[PDB]
């Protein structure tokens, strides 16, 4: 009874299959994948954020020169410079006119907001993808565990053993380079670690936080100060931080396709409604009802009375039930052409019991197995007139 | 610097109606509002657009669905499938 | 002058490039690529080891039945038995015969070498290799630093910026999925997390060291203590880790294609000598001489005179040095068939200075590139005895 079924990966909405198994009495299922979470497989390449041209205070000899070094701080820009009289508070005070020198230097360093206020990026693979599937079982009635994809991981949270995927839609929303900013991802071919062209996306590139060393190429030029006064000319790109916030491009949480939400937690890609997942279940025997002690149902009949062509479910049927004991009965269209809200019906002995559902046909010739009877429950439907809300129950449009 | 949640924007709620498989949006910011969606499609078709001029806009949204951003409001989402009987 | 070059990927051995900038003196490289450390991108999916029946107490009830529940331990195998006589210390202790109960309860725990002598499975991608280049440069004679090989990134180490890469020779000597253990990799289809067959690989499966949940498929089955004695009958199969240790296969540092090395280390692959690397660097301008600065040595002659066909570098020839100034002059093959032991050549007024090298083709007619004048060092060459130690310096293997 290792219930295998393919399943349209589709968030928020129960999928209620049902267990044909000989010998005891059919279970209906109800699952929902209520998440797609998917968390690829990246790496951290390098933070990045806006400089702060943190200069250290120039040298300034009074007659003669000061040579400069080329000290390891990241784009540690010095160079000398004479021909100066600084103003310092009590006029000049150098005594010399032209032997007056000043050597400036200035290197690149992270901001403080680099910790806190960053973009980053990311070499990112393919990973693998999770849910917390609910499952109201059969009369269990209840289990929300979290699983996997990968085609023989069990989830035993409940009683029920289950497998997942994996899926056939591979699309990783994700592309293999991107950055990402707080909670905004940008699927952006950011140039690397180690490059990134001063003003351009990257003029700062820290390995993390914490990494001291960086690349900072922001042409930083120190020009000399004017006219005998001290200060320190650093003429510089404002960052390829400071824009890519206000000339960027738009986050894959707008933009991307089939279907997903973003977060700046594990990385996943939530939700991500594409393709179908052939999933399989180990149900607990104990959980099984014997044939024996279901009412058969059967010489019944089925028809619509106001069927609604549409998502919501709006369609309903009555049905003759012809029962033999009185209880409970688990139904479901195998064929996916009616998508029934019900999954069980109470039945007193032979009595009625409208259902509600939803299909995609003019003329839905959908069979219905209730409790292990078949009944074609063939109509006609009508259009509605109020579609602004959110996403169907219906997820069945074919060739009508 | 630290990860204060500001208290934050919002943007007035949008004026839905309703056409076949179709969003006419008759829209009314306080400030220039940068609305954004995503047709769920495989093909995604985004759109951008800030927006502080009020503006009736369309959206031509598909059987699957499309979701809605206006503003830091939180994201919306629909069901269009037919209308046209 | 930013000198591009298509380069061997091939670790220990120098690749001394020429410079030919229009209009100074050309300068030699010594491009070693001293390592080609990988470090794909990978993911820690489970911790495995041998598990550890660390049995809890059984229960002992004298007189009537203790129900057993299924507690959250790991395989928490437990399962009540009656009809003991537990002998205790004082021969049986329960006054009863039959209703003496006892239940007996186990779970999976990892070992204490869980944590130290573990194997360890991965999801790998591609990730970035690297090289801790060095260049004895020009007349610089050094630098030795870590780089990338991502054909954008420079590393400004020493005086010159280079850029390496992307490598044609894409193969990952690592598989998809490997297990890690201590030094010796393996690149295994590990199961999975959550599924591995008990006995087989992966029988406990910890996501990591600290992760108290984990899936262990042991088979732990309990069976009933004998003739009345207090113990635990635990009957499980042995660890998928303990064979793995004397039953498994053997390591891709013993088994991997294209020249490659290991470590429990960053996950790198050393040395892996396949393919080429398109190399490209921009020389300080400062380290070039002028043209009109080293001697013009036109006018020369050159010719072998124990031409050694082989990969020590045991071939010679003089050149009868015809100079103009006296001094020192680069040179090279540009010919890739001969491969030079000297970079560079003192030279007095118009002398003779042998050089080393090797070739691979029996008539060398390699052209010879002393500091702008070329020349055909034609001749014949003499095959060695004596080929038992390790790799060669002339990796020029062509039609011959």
């Amino acid at each position: 009874y290792e219930h295998t079924a393919v399943m349209p990966n589709k968030v928020g909405i129960p999928y209620k299959a049902l267990v044909e198994r000989p010998g005891y009495a059919p279970v209906h299922l109800q699952i929902q994948l209520v998440n797609t979470r998917i968390i690829p497989s990246t790496n951290l390449e390098y933070i990045t954020c806006k400089y702060k041209t943190k200069v250290p205070s120039p040298v300034v000899k009074c007659c003669g020169a000061t040579q400069c070094t080329s000290k390891p701080h990241p784009d540690y820009q010095c160079q000398v410079f004479t021909g100066v009289y600084p103003f310092m508070w009590g006029g000049a005070y150098c005594f010399c006119d032209t032997e007056n020198t000043q050597m400036s230097e200035a290197y690149v360093e992270r901001s403080e907001e680099c910790s806190i206020d960053h973009a980053k990026a990311y070499k990112v693979h393919t990973g693998t993808v999770q849910a917390m599937v609910n499952i109201t079982y059969g009369s269990v009635s209840w289990r929300s565990a979290d699983v996997y994809v990968n085609g023989e991981t069990p989830a035993k949270i409940g009683d029920a053993k289950l497998i997942i995927g994996p899926l056939s839609s591979a699309w990783s929303p994700f592309d293999n380079k991107v950055v990402v900013y707080g909670h905004e991802v940008y699927n952006y071919d950011f140039p690397e670690y180690g490059t990134g062209k001063a003003g351009s996306f990257g003029d700062l590139q820290s390995r993390t936080s914490t990494s001291n060393d960086l690349y900072a190429n922001t042409n930083l030029k120190l020009q000399r100060p004017q006219a005998g006064i001290v200060h320190t000319p650093f003429t510089q790109a404002p960052s390829g931080f400071e824009r890519w916030k206000r000339d960027k491009g738009a986050p894959l949480n707008d933009v991307a396709p089939f279907g997903c939400s973003i977060a700046l937690e594990p990385l996943r890609a939530e939700n991500c409604a594409v393709g179908s997942i052939p999933i399989s279940i180990d149900i607990p025997d104990a959980a099984f009802t014997r044939i024996s002690e279901t009412p058969t149902v059967s010489d019944l009949e089925c028809k619509i009375t106001e069927c609604t062509y549409a998502s919501d479910f709006g369609g309903i049927a009555t049905v003759a039930y012809k029962s033999s004991k009185a209880g409970n009965c688990p139904i479901h269209s195998p064929s996916g052409v009616a998508v029934i809200k019900e999954n069980d019906v109470t039945l007193a002995e032979s009595g009625s019991f409208t259902f509600h559902f939803s299909t995609a046909n003019i003329h839905p010739a959908f069979k219905l197995q209730v409790c292990t009877s078949a009944v074609t429950c063939k109509g006609d439907c009508k259009p509605p007139k109020d579609h602004i809300v959110d996403y169907p129950a219906q997820h069945t449009e074919s060739f009508t | 610097p630290v990860k204060a949640k500001c208290i934050a924007t919002l943007a007035p709620e949008p004026l839905v109606e309703h056409k076949h498989r179709t969003l006419i949006l008759h829209l009314h910011p306080d400030h220039p509002t940068l609305l954004t969606t995503r047709s769920l499609g495989s093909d995604a078709n985004p759109t951008r657009q800030w927006i502080e001029r009020p503006t009736t806009v369309n959206f031509t949204v598909t059987g699957e669905g499309l979701e809605y951003t206006w503003g830091n409001h939180p994201p919306k989402r629909v069901w269009a499938q037919e209308s046209g009987e």
